[PDB]
């Protein structure tokens, strides 16, 4: 990195997705609904999976086509539940804990498996003492 | 599986 992004930590996190077909739902132009879930977990330096405890919210930016396509999770593992069609990309905005920061991590909503795991590398500040104490559970500081 | 919004 350069500059102010030197003073950072890269943490990888695994988005877990599955989802199924609900048959009692009426298809829509012949396309089944599927329930689909969304969670997200923190990997350690091991690759072992952690609570990511290093954010305090994560919100999901569903297609405009849900009914309050922005949803707000404040618990480990930020796990949300949803019924729809068609696949779509998301960004998902996860707020660092003591206002360190949005990230927005792409992602893909998709029916090509019935689960699938997608990981992403973020840069993390290392100048707020909480978060700090937080990033040593899972990894180098 | 390939369905797309």
């Amino acid at each position: 990195p350069l500059g102010s992004m030197v003073a950072t930590v890269k943490r990888t996190i695994r988005i877990k997705t599955q989802q199924h077909i609900l048959p009692e739902v009426p298809p829509v132009e012949n396309f089944p609904v599927r329930q689909w879930s969304i969670e997200i977990v923190l990997l350690d330096d091991e690759g072992k999976e952690i609570p990511a405890t290093i954010f305090d919210k994560v919100i999901y930016h569903l297609h405009p086509t849900f009914a309050n396509p922005n949803r707000t999770f404040t618990d480990p593992p930020f796990r949300i539940e949803e019924q729809g069609w068609g696949g779509f990309p998301l960004d998902i905005s996860v707020f660092l804990l003591e206002k360190a920061g949005e990230r927005k991590i792409p992602h893909d909503l998709n029916f090509l498996q019935e689960s699938y795991e997608v990981e992403h590398v973020i840069q993390i500040p290392l100048n707020k003492p909480l978060l700090t104490e937080e990033l040593a559970k899972s990894g180098s500081t | 599986q390939t369905a797309r919004k």
